């Protein structure tokens, strides 16, 4: 049964002109910490933030409680990416029963996009 | 200035409206014209000037214009 | 238990294009009479008449063909915000005949670009 | 019961001026011999190209080896509804993952084109 | 004019396509190249020219050129 | 010239990135910021180029210079 469905769009070149204006106080809000950590030192940041910030507002809309910075995105070792939750984050996962987390990723040059879908 | 000057006044900065537009009742999505993101950089520009910082999803909750000088007034130190 | 998926995106200055070219006429295909009265007041009505057109082109094509028509489903949102299909007359004795037990929407927006995603499921 | 879950997103335009400099070859790795054949004497290929790229991405990270997008087809059923075709390795994977039902759905505007697949059992 | 060439016009306006390529024989989508939208536009702006109202998944199989003018010709008053 | 020169060189014209930039240890994606289009360009230059076919789920796993440079030694014919 599916619990909840979320998708984003975000513009990449949108996102580097937020970074032009207010340094990294975005990936500040948006990353927790060892995105974070990540973050200080990729070669493409703007892209990797573009990218985390559609997968985790997918989530965020798919849950539709969950904050920014307590939920994280990785990539598992078949090149998937994938959730993982703790804090009010993960209690409320619990809460609506969520077993399965479904994520998908895309980006182009000017666009990134995702789809999370939770399910029990 | 008073609170309510300066925050309208960055709303309409951030936003691209004009200050006339900006009354109190107008809701940043639904009259304002937010589209998702400029949620964050009014958000983050109202927390710059007035040195707060707000939940995402509670600051989320605030939908209009004289809900973010509420926030303001009773959290600014 | 997924019984159909759809999505769409549109571009909102290409919606403002064809208001410019129509007027009101493309509002008063997509849009339900509850949302077309909406539509006549609104303050943007480009961006909402975009995400509109957005959901429920996901829709109908969740539903994929004997008929499905834009005036007999609105569009409306719950207390979260969330939002959430209403069908009447032949939209519902469709969902009906297929078993629809759930609808599921997701609707998001940009400066230049509402995209939005419908499953139905039994 | 859902097994993978698969978008994708393809600027025409980036399309055509790939088609500009390699003629023939995208499209030759990434349709089948059927997709090929419509492909030849499709009016508008590079469209035609751009929506079956988006499908068959959307489809590949759906399932997340040997796995080829001319392992991907597509074809359209009588109601105009996209609709997934399986051969060899992909084929042998769905078999493997127990996929049951395939859900696709393409959409595409002027400057760009979106799919987004559901497999599930 | 003649209905033909008037809903040749018109399809040829709201696609951007050249007169000369606006055959009977040719499909919208598949012949034409007109996206999602375009169908909206085309059979809209036929509406408009020829004061008749089509339901939408009725539009939705007018998918050549012909089939518009038939139908045109079939419904207008 | 040498392999090295060539594959870099190739990378850099496809990729948009100065050519100081295309170390051996650099990966496509984490390092040149290559999208999963700049795959598709990349691997089909380098197969048109030295006359071999991958299969496509090995050219995924490809991730870096170094790995594309070992893989046409390898298969070159």
């Amino acid at each position: 049964a599916i619990l909840g469905l979320g998708t984003d769009i975000v513009e990449i070149a949108r996102i580097e002109a937020v970074i032009a204006r207010s340094g990294d106080r975005l990936a500040r809000r948006v990353l927790s910490d060892n995105e974070w950590a990540i973050w200080k030192t990729h070669h493409q940041p703007v892209r990797f933030l573009a990218k985390r910030f559609a997968v985790k507002e997918a989530a965020a809309k798919a849950f539709g409680g969950l904050a920014f910075n307590q939920f994280e995105v990785f990539n598992d070792e078949l090149g998937k990416p994938r959730l993982r939750l703790w804090g009010e984050a993960l209690k409320l996962a619990e809460k609506l029963g969520v077993a399965n987390m479904h994520v998908t990723l895309a980006d182009e040059r000017h666009y990134a996009c995702a789809t999370v879908i939770i399910e029990s | 200035s008073t609170i309510e000057e300066r925050v309208k006044k960055i709303i309409g900065e951030q936003l691209g409206v004009k200050q006339e537009e900006v009354t109190n009742n107008a809701s940043f999505v639904e009259d304002l014209g937010a589209d998702s993101l400029d949620t964050v950089e009014l958000v983050m520009a109202l927390e710059e000037e007035f040195d707060t910082e707000i939940p995402d999803e509670e600051a989320e909750k605030i939908t209009t214009v004289q809900a973010a000088i509420d926030y303001i007034n009773g959290h600014q130190a």
